[PDB]
């Protein structure tokens, strides 16, 4: 005699797609501190294109 | 698709707003003054809402 035992298998597809601003989380929208975030590296491109 | 840059909106105009005291601070007759304490035992001044 046999039987037949449906069963769930869970798997992930889409951990929620965040984007981050570079300079909106870095610096609170001033004007010095952007002119010394945009002498740093080119990160604010490196991280959101990332 | 692609994200440029952020859209932080500009203020309209500014707002200031302080204690709505008029008391002065007696600071100038500190300095003016002859009469001073001493450094092994300097002198405390509590010195508020002015
Ligand atoms: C086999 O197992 C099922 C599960 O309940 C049952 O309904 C069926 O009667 C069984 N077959 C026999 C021949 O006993
Ligand atoms: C606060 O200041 C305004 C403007 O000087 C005045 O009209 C108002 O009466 C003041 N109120 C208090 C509680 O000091
Ligand atoms: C008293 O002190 C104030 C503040 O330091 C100064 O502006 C003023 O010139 C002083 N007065 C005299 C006579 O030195």
């Amino acid at each position: 005699n046999f039987t037949i035992s449906v069963t769930t298998e869970i798997l992930p597809v889409s951990m929620t797609k965040t984007s981050v601003d570079c300079t909106m989380y870095i610096c609170g929208d001033s004007t010095e501190c952007s002119n010394l975030l945009l002498q740093y590296g080119s990160f604010c491109t490196q991280l959101n294109r990332a | 698709i692609y994200q440029t840059s952020n859209f932080r909106v500009q203020p309209t105009e500014s707002i200031v707003r302080f204690p709505n005291i008029t008391n002065l601070c007696p600071f100038g007759e500190v300095f003016n003054a002859t009469r001073f304490a001493s450094v092994y035992a300097w002198n405390r001044k509590r010195i508020s809402n002015c």
